[PDB]
RNA sequence: ACCCACUCCCCGGCGCCGCUCGUGGGGGGCCCAAGUCCUUCUGAUCGAGGCCCAGCCCGUGGACGGUGUGAGGCCGGUAGCGGCCCCGGCGCCGGGCUCGGGUCUUCCCGGAGUCGGGUUGCUUGGGAAUGCAGCCCAAAGCGGGUGGUAAACUCCAUCUAAGGCUAAAUACCGGCACGAGACCGAUAGUCAACAAGUACCGUAAGGGAAAGUUGAAAAGAACUUUGAAGAGAGAGUUCAAGAGGGCGUGAAACCGUUAAGAGGUAAACGGGUGGGGUCCGCGCAGUCCGCCCGGAGGAUUCAACCCGGCGGCGGGUCCGGCCGUGUCGGCGGCCCGGCGGAUCUUUCCCGCCCCCGGGGUCGGCGGGGGACCGUCCCCCGGACCGGCGACCGGCCGCCGC
RNA sequence: CGGCUACCCACCCGACCCGUCUUGAAACACGGACCAAGGAGUCUAACACGUGCGCGAGUCGGGGGCUCGCACGAAAGCCGCCGUGGCGCAAUGAAGGUGAAGGCCGGCGCGCUCGCCGGCCGAGGUGGGAUCCCGAGGCCUCUCCAGUCCGCCGAGGGGCA
């Protein structure tokens, strides 16, 4: 969340729940015991923070002053589709699954 | 990005019981057991999978929508199929051979919905 | 949750607080309920137990709706004795039984001069 | 005890160290209790801005810093007087004075009284009664705001001479040089033997 | 790289008719390895010291 | 890490990894740097040459912010003001070149390195190089001494 | 007592981890893989109204 | 001491109303919500649910005690929650002191057996001696100290020592209270979890231990019998005495008994068999499973095909629209759009400054305003992917109803 | 009926009692009567190398400050005109100090064991050097015609580290 006007009092009480805003990201309560992808309920102004805090590959953070989006180095993470890309195949090797055990 | 999922799914994942010299996957939406990229059912954007139906008779069938992503309220379509042996093991292999849909891992389907099908008819 | 720094959630301090508490704060810990009839007469939930009041076992193994008395409240042993609450010895002579005052009903109160008020001064608290 | 190959190590550890070990793990504490008296002490004196004394301009004495400027302790006395405010009452209108600071140069000392006189345009004092003078009827709603931060009336950011560009001169290809510098050395570390050589050759005559 | 849009929900659970776009943060390298050094690195700035 | 460290696996050998016939005794060879002249003399003099004895004057009470002299070189000179000006240097729109202080930058003498640009600067500095003096004059550049 | 407890770690490290982890929550697979029941949840990234 | 133009204030008690930032400090008591149905258990806090508004409260789901494993049974916890008592300041009604600023004229202006020097010790990183001390020598007022190499000549920079007071950030293994722990769990942790600096030891300084667990509740075994008693046989309480007064659980070394086996080269040991015994799985001439087909008898709806129809897949038109990657363009959101730039605009402004109130850019300083630059916001026109961004219209081919 | 084994017994063969000092241990060399619990390469500072990560001629807020009083918060978030500062970007002398651009072309002064001028790119050359580029030549249904179709290579060139 993000302007607190007293939801921290309605989700004190409920087990489990996380309370965390926008300008402060705990790694400890985003990714508790070393693993990512935990359930987040996000509000409106503190999605729309996000693009502000810590900006896009075209513009810098905002908030933060020398600070910017990590580059990405594989463009294209699927393996699949660039192993069966017609350019991949146009010049590869027989596929030769022959096994030539051993003859007695 | 399915390939980029596996790599975090292989290990340090949840549902996953390794604790003899076997490992299991054990996802809601997985034809066999195996921890395997080719049979994991929660990083492709198609997916099928075979149940038990909660009635007490046939097999329910889940299929990836791959309409809309990242929805997970409508990702999965269910349907239900109450034949005698032969006719749900055609329509199950028909739903495989006639859409593309991942052709592989039909004869793991086939193969689970054979051994539910054992399970429910007594 | 606990929000006060001054009061501790230590298990081994909270042990040593109720067993070595004094008499008076002893007093206050043997509290048992109210009835549902007499509750929403008085608009209080819980009382502590005096000698003279009657209360019915709720739970243990003399329990059931047999109205009784109590006759001592061993404040050192955090427990209270009913008189037909009672077991035989070896010899045949009878023995108060102890059972804890949170695991009893109270169905009747003395009215004393205090005990009305303190049973207004809880409604007033309560509101 | 050495090795194959290694820097040689002199670690002062020869002493009884182990029992005088100063761990930092109040750091948090004193930071909080920093942080709760500074809070205390603007909350009592509200009116007053935190950090109130005006501090002037300072230069840094040495040559590795005498580039830069900073701020100081007091404001002197010469100061003071060409501001023209007596010396005991600026410090409780709430200019910091320092008598040990003495002037050496009007650049500095026009810089610090311009200081001085933005301070007391700015400043905005309270009456104990309507009576007293140097005051307005309203008092801007407590001035629009009760306490400032780092520096009470604008901190010691440093400014620069742009000298942005122009054109060259004619004699500038040959108007200075390596050697400039090279004689210029040469005369300071000759000056004196010059004199006394002049002095013996005049006395000879 | 592609940034879809995102509805919003109401409090009674149905979609608000209002939209907002996929912030650039949400499509970062993920990365397993630096978020487990971080966490390791990290949680042991809270702990209290014990000795003998 | 224990768990990672090297005395776990050494479990159950007696040695702990120091040997049976020479075992670990505190400090065999000397504490500290003993003997750097004797029986050390070998590591000493083929892995410390020069160790042993004084070489230069003594400079009593020796202040570090006098000798305070950064460099700055040639190429580095225009990476101290922004890139506009290069190109409105490069520009030319008349005989006006643009001046580098490098006082500003914290440099107080500039060093002498090749390949400088065609533009006509004027530096200002402290002290300058004869090589960095005569390669900027040969470009058309004019150079400033500062206090 | 003055044994090395705690660890820092570069901000840029810090922030890089952040990314990453707001990057891994909002795919379907990583954080159905951690044990959350989102089978019912309409859209992962839960976007409400500024109500709540 | 004249001249000039000014200031009516401050400091110490006494009675009171309203507050002081967590909503000043200390103390006592109080304040939400199941103990309801069914079933295990000695005992319940266990076990599934409480109508379509999810049995109730929650700013109170930390912890403890209660016959075990409690958010709701009981102190307690959240709460700028309430009411009561005690202490300290902020505003107002008697009393005692009470001329500051500038120019000019006149006068005054300083710490001694101390600095310093010689010498001898200690100390310092301080070296021709940093500081301290003992002895001796022991001053000046344009003076004295310092300027990191001793000495002479000259100049320069800084200070006024041999008199004193003062809160601040700093430290705290003792003391009085409190909170917490990736620490220890009774040969560990302080020596000391317990009648521990106790018992005990040495004349004394001093040394210094071992030692937790019945049971939910003593409900601690009535009574009969044997024995003088210790003890035991019945009986009795408890779910349990296989928990019977250093008694939870109850290992090894050792010992007793019962059962089996063996015995002149001490016992033990590795390789390979045989015999006996316990135990395990099977029921031992009698037990293998699943698929297809040809036959022998009965009952059922569907499948072929069509129709109604929903849900998903695939591409063609990218069709009415969505956005990504680039180039111009409305110079338009520049004043009813943001950043940065030692890129500019002294014919822009404000506050200073030079020369002759005013004039002269003749030049410079700080702030503000605006022009060009590289990154961002909307519509039209098109360039590429229509790809993990998606809808409709039409089609082939699937599934269930 | 089948059953290896942590049950017992017997025969055949081999079989000296473990640990460390030692060239040499079963030794008439040392320690061990037996059993249960405890028991020994730790931590800090500094250095060297290697590896993983992030940024990159820059890097680092560990020192302080800011937001709101907080169980988890002795955490985490931020400073941006807090980079003061440490390391690296420059080395060489005892010091005063000094302090790193080559190559091609033409001309003139005696193109002189000879300097300067003008134009250009701009860190030299040789011998090796992964890789890359060009490439004679031939390799696919009856034929002169082709762009893909089958598909390697003699020799040569610029040449990472
Ligand atoms: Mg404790
Ligand atoms: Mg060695
Ligand atoms: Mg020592
Ligand atoms: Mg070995
Ligand atoms: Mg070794
Ligand atoms: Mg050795
Ligand atoms: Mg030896
Ligand atoms: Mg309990
Ligand atoms: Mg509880
Ligand atoms: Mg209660
Ligand atoms: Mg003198
Ligand atoms: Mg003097
Ligand atoms: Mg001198
Ligand atoms: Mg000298
Ligand atoms: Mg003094
Ligand atoms: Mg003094
Ligand atoms: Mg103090
Ligand atoms: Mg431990
Ligand atoms: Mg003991
Ligand atoms: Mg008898
Ligand atoms: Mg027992
Ligand atoms: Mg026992
Ligand atoms: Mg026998
Ligand atoms: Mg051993
Ligand atoms: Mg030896
Ligand atoms: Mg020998
Ligand atoms: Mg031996
Ligand atoms: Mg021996
Ligand atoms: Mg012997
Ligand atoms: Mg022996
Ligand atoms: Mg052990
Ligand atoms: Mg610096």
């Amino acid at each position: 969340y993000n302007e607190d006007n007293g939801i921290i009092k309605a989700f004190r009480n409920i087990p489990g729940i996380t309370l965390l805003n926008v300008s402060k990201l705990n790694i400890l309560k985003l990714a508790p015991g070393g693993h990512v992808g935990r359930f987040c309920i996000w509000t409106e102004s503190a999605f729309r923070k996000l693009d502000e805090l810590y900006g896009t590959w075209r513009k810098a953070a905002s908030l933060k002053s020398n600070y910017n989006l990590p580059m990405h180095k594989m463009m294209n993470t699927d393996l699949s589709r660039i192993l069966k890309s017609p350019e991949i195949q146009r010049a590869l090797r027989a596929p030769r699954k022959k096994i030539h055990r051993r003859v007695l | 990005s399915a390939h980029l999922q596996w790599m975090v799914v292989r290990n340090c994942s949840s549902f996953l019981i390794k604790r003899n010299k076997q490992t299991y996957s054990t996802e809601p939406n997985n034809l066999k057991a195996r921890n395997s990229f080719r049979y994991n059912g929660l990083i492709h954007r198609k997916t099928v999978g075979v149940e038990p139906a909660a009635d007490g008779k046939g097999v329910v069938v889940v299929m990836k929508r791959r309409s809309g992503q990242r929805k997970p309220a409508t990702s999965y379509v269910r349907t239900t199929i109450n034949k005698n042996a032969r006719a749900t093991l055609s329509s199950i292999r028909h739903m495989i051979r006639k859409n593309k849909y991942r052709p592989d891992l039909r004869m793991a389907a086939i193969r689970r919905a054979s051994a539910i099908l054992r399970s429910q008819k007594p | 949750m606990k929000f006060n720094p001054f009061v501790t959630s230590d298990r081994s301090k909270n042990r040593k607080r109720h067993f070595n508490a004094p008499s008076h704060i002893r007093r206050k810990i043997m509290s048992s309920p109210l009835s549902k009839e007499l509750r929403q007469k008085y608009n209080v939930r819980s009382m502590p137990i005096r000698k003279d009041d009657e209360v019915q076992v709720v739970r243990g193994h003399y329990k059931g709706q047999q109205i009784g008395k109590v006759v001592q409240v061993y404040r050192k042993k955090y427990v209270i004795y009913i008189e037909r609450v009672q077991r035989e010895k070896a010899n045949g002579t009878t023995v108060h039984v102890g059972i804890h005052p949170s695991k009893v009903v109270i169905t009747r109160l003395k009215l004393d001069k205090d005990r009305k008020k303190i049973l207004e001064r809880k409604a007033k608290s309560r509101q | 005890a050495p090795s194959r190959n290694g820097m040689i190590l002199k670690p002062h550890f020869h002493k009884d160290w182990q029992q005088r070990v100063d761990t930092w793990f109040n750091q948090p504490a004193r930071k909080i209790r920093r942080r709760k008296a500074r809070q205390a002490k603007a909350r009592r004196i509200a009116p007053r801005p935190a950090s109130g004394p005006i501090r002037p301009i300072v230069r840094c004495p040495t040559v590795r810093y005498h580039t830069k400027v900073r701020a100081g302790r007091g404001f002197s006395l010469e100061e003071l007087r060409v501001a023209g405010i007596h010396k005991k009452v600026a410090r409780t209108i709430g200019i910091s004075v320092d008598p040990r600071r003495r002037n050496k140069s009007t650049e500095s000392l026009q810089a610090n009284v311009q200081r001085l006189k933005e301070y007391r345009s700015k400043l905005i004092l309270f009456p104990r009664k309507p009576s007293a003078p140097k005051k307005g009827d309203s008092s801007a709603e407590e001035l629009k705001l009760a306490t400032q931060l780092t520096g009470p009336v604008m901190p010691i950011r440093n400014v620069y001479k742009k000298e942005k560009a122009r054109v060259i001169t004619e004699e500038e290809k040959n108007f200075k040089a390596f050697a400039s510098l090279r004689m210029a050395r040469a005369n300071a570390r000759l000056f004196g033997i010059r004199a006394k050589r002049a002095k013996e050759a005049a006395e000879q005559d | 790289c592609a940034r879809p849009l995102i509805s919003v929900y109401s409090e009674k659970g149905e979609s608000s008719g209002k939209n907002v776009t996929l912030p650039a943060v949400f499509k970062a390298p993920i990365r397993p390895d630096i978020v487990n050094f971080v966490h390791t690195n990290l949680r042991k700035n809270n702990r209290q010291p014990y000795a003998v | 890490p224990s768990r990672l460290r090297k005395t776990r696996k050494l479990r159950g050998h007696v040695s702990h990894g120091h040997g049976r016939i020479g075992k670990h005794r505190k400090h065999p060879g000397g504490r500290g740097n003993a003997g750097g002249m004797h029986h050390h003399r070998i590591n000493f003099d083929k892995y410390h040459p020069g160790y042993f004895g004084k070489v230069g004057m003594r400079h009593y009470h020796l202040k570090r912010n006098q000798s305070f002299c950064p460099t700055v070189n040639l190429d580095k000179l225009w990476t101290l003001v922004s890139e506009q000006t290069r190109v409105n240097a490069a520009k030319n729109k008349t005989g006006v070149a643009p001046i580098i202080d490098v006082v500003r930058s914290g440099y107080y003498k500039v060093l002498g390195k090749g390949k400088l640009p065609k533009q006509p600067v004027i530096v200002k500095a402290k002290f300058f190089s004869r090589r960095a003096e005569e390669k900027i004059k040969g470009v058309g550049g004019a150079c400033v001494l500062v206090a | 007592t003055w044994r090395r407890w705690h660890r820092r770690v570069n901000t840029t490290q810090k922030r890089y981890a952040i990314c990453s982890a707001l990057a891994a929550s909002a795919l379907p697979a990583l954080v159905m893989s951690k044990g959350h029941r989102i089978e019912e949840v309409p859209e992962l990234p839960l976007v409400v109204e500024d109500k709540v």
